[PDB]
């Protein structure tokens, strides 16, 4: 029974790894995005063309 | 002098649009290949359903029983990743 | 025996981290699979019977 | 199996540089190609029935 | 005798790596294999009865 | 029962193994291509003719 039942824990374990693993690089990217797309906006606010705080 | 700002400014935006460009890879990336996951599982699923539909014929059906309760831990897994795929798109 | 407790002490310490599930789905899982593996075959049985 | 994660990220990379043509114009080259053949053909059937 | 424990140590130290068939295909291939061999020739003591 | 029980593990770790190779070049080869008509690409971006930030 042991043997049984420990295995039992490692196969479920396991699963629950390589599944982690996947979300990891999705939030990551997200973040990312979320930085990168995030990042440019607001130097575009000193060109804002919108407000007289601008160069343009 | 602010002349010389409007040229750095612009620079440094250029350092994002590929940047930006190289987050997007990584997002699609995983989307091939959680897509291609779902069709292993699936097709082991299907390998599973022709090794049904090899039993239950002839009058073996408490055979068929087995075969089939064997595919349901597969058939939950399907249904899973295939709402997450359709999330990610 | 006091290693048994400190097994003891270390299993039942994420029994609290990850409780198991209620009764009331494990009374619903297998009352659906078997459902789930009937109602399925209830068309494997019919449609090429 | 890293290796053809590693592909599908080459691959999958320039789907972005250059993107697949839109559904529109898939819908209609093919859409026109079918007149273009029989239509073209229409006077081959006909100026040399 | 130890040695036989290192031999079973490592026999059975991939018996975890390469789990063995379970016996639901083990009770599948010998059973779908007596139709393959007789199926086959089914057609066998048949066609050039 | 172990000299045949040896042998057994000897030819289907063989069959294995030439399994292993075929499949070694099959991955290689779809990487290359997956690298040369991948590098190609890139250099025709500098050369887009679709944009205002290639040399024609």
């Amino acid at each position: 029974a042991l043997v049984e039942q420990v295995r039992g824990q490692l196969q479920k374990l396991e699963r629950k790894y390589l599944e982690l693993k996947s979300q990891k690089n999705l939030y990551l990217a997200r973040l990312k995005s979320a930085i990168a797309a995030q990042k440019i906006e607001e130097i575009a606010g000193n060109l804002d063309n919108a407000s007289a705080s601008s160069l343009f | 002098a602010p002349e010389d700002l409007l040229e750095r400014l612009l620079g440094e935006m250029e350092l994002e649009l590929i940047e930006l460009r190289r987050a997007l890879a990584q997002t699609i990336a995983t989307f091939k290949s959680t897509e291609r996951q779902r069709d292993a599982q699936q097709l082991i699923a299907q390998r599973w359903y022709e090794k049904a539909q090899a039993a239950l014929d002839r009058g073996n059906e408490q055979l068929a029983r087995e075969a089939l309760g064997q595919r349901q831990s597969y058939q939950s897994h399907t249904e899973a990743l295939g709402k997450s795929l359709g999330e990610q798109r | 025996e006091r290693i048994e407790t400190k097994i003891l002490e270390l299993e039942a310490e994420r029994e609290l981290l990850n409780p198991p599930p209620s009764p009331l789905d494990k009374k619903f899982e297998q009352w659906e699979e078997q459902q789930a593996v009937e109602a399925t075959l209830a068309a494997m049985k019919a449609r090429r019977s």
